[PDB]
């Protein structure tokens, strides 16, 4: 059973394989595995419910194996079309920015973003 | 920085990403001010 | 808390502070390793993901 | 003579070898503890993977002591 | 005469030195075993499978030492 | 002669050796035992006859290195 939840949207929240991008690097959920808690980074994420896949790009988050076999997957905003040029446009005047300024963690996040996005 | 305020900022950024909506727009976009007070007096509002 | 949708009753509760992870026996019923510092992460995470339920 | 002594001695160098295997029963029995201890309940699937390990483990060091046996006794 | 013969069974003794590299080894395959199970129950079915042929590859090295051992103390 | 006894000596303190792989398993064991009651609060009603099977089986190897330094020992 996976959860998979947003403020504005909710998702999976049954589902095979989930595959995770977390502090711990990369985990794959399948069937009973031990009950985690994970913070989830800045991610492409594919979820798996049978041969089916769907293919998400996630903000970060929590994921949290319980202990009852429901993962859930708490983040900000999660799919294909999410990730469907202009972000690297972004990280230049990001990058321009790191010179004066907490913006500097910002364009950090955007160099981490764009090559997430990249990824894809 | 808050852990959630980096995935805020993250968030705000992964919109930036060609197809857009408005409600995505309005999540990346709203003002506020946070007003100290004091045991009293209120030190000058200063924007979220 | 909206309790009705012609009601309402003003209703409150307790965000868990990052000591409530640290002493809940939650490393019985979860895991984690030790080098994520989960009670400062799940604290913060938390104390928005409540509190913008408690706004909606 | 000299052969008698050297059968002595040779067995001896075989007795060397099951130092290997006896770190080997160890190492299977700590896994064991730690899944035991990271699921509570990984038990029964684990349990006869343990007995397995050990086994093979265990099966080098007799190979070793055998053959002490063999040169001990000729 | 003596020397050879004796040298035979010394160094019988001395092939034996390298089965306890291999006895360690089929161990820590079956640690590997046992800890990734635990850390994922499901992993088995694929994992049980790679654990058999570590094994058996770890325990080869084994072999060949065990086999010049033989050489020795029967020829 | 003095060859024939001098052999049984050294080949007895050879034998000694066997014992330290042992030594160094059992600790293991309990090492695990350590982490374990510590990693679970709970674990240790299962785990100490788990702990004290590993330890007899570790011990037993150790045991078997020497009975066979006494019997080269003493002949």
């Amino acid at each position: 059973k996976l959860q998979f939840a947003l403020p504005h949207e909710t998702l999976y929240s049954e589902v095979t394989q989930v595959n995770l991008p977390a502090k711990s690097g990369r985990i794959g959920v399948l069937a009973n595995h031990v009950p985690t808690v994970e913070q989830l980074l800045p991610g492409v994420v594919e979820v798996m419910e049978g041969s089916n896949s769907k293919k998400f790009f996630i903000s970060g988050g929590f994921a949290t194996v319980q202990p009852d076999s429901q993962l859930c997957v708490t983040a900000i905003e999660a799919p294909l079309e999410s990730f469907s040029e202009n972000i690297k446009n972004l990280l230049a005047e990001a990058k321009k920015n790191v010179s004066s300024s907490r913006e500097a963690a910002e364009a950090a996040i955007q160099v981490e973003v764009l090559e997430n996005l990249q990824s894809v | 920085i808050s852990y959630a305020a980096y995935l805020n900022v993250a968030a705000q950024a992964i919109r930036s990403t060609e197809l857009q909506t408005a409600s995505v727009l309005n999540r990346s976009q709203t003002d506020a001010f946070y007003t100290q007070y004091k045991n009293a007096s209120e030190p000058t509002p200063i924007t979220k | 808390d909206p309790v009705s949708s012609l009601s309402f009753e003003p209703s409150e509760k307790p965000i868990f502070n990052a000591k409530t992870i640290e002493q809940s026996p939650s490393f019985g019923k979860f895991e984690i390793d030790t080098d994520a510092n989960v009670p400062r992460d799940l604290f913060e995470y938390t104390l928005a993901n409540q509190m913008l339920t408690a706004m909606a | 003579q000299l052969v008698l002594a050297a059968k002595y001695i040779g067995a001896g160098i075989s007795t060397i070898g099951l130092l290997g295997a006896g770190i080997g029963i160890a190492i299977v029995f700590a896994a064991l503890i730690n899944g035991v201890s990271r699921n509570p309940s990984i038990k029964d699937t684990v349990f006869p993977m343990a007995i397995l390990g050990f086994a093979l483990s265990e099966a080098t060091g007799l190979f070793c002591l055998m053959v002490s046996f063999l040169l001990l006794f000729g």
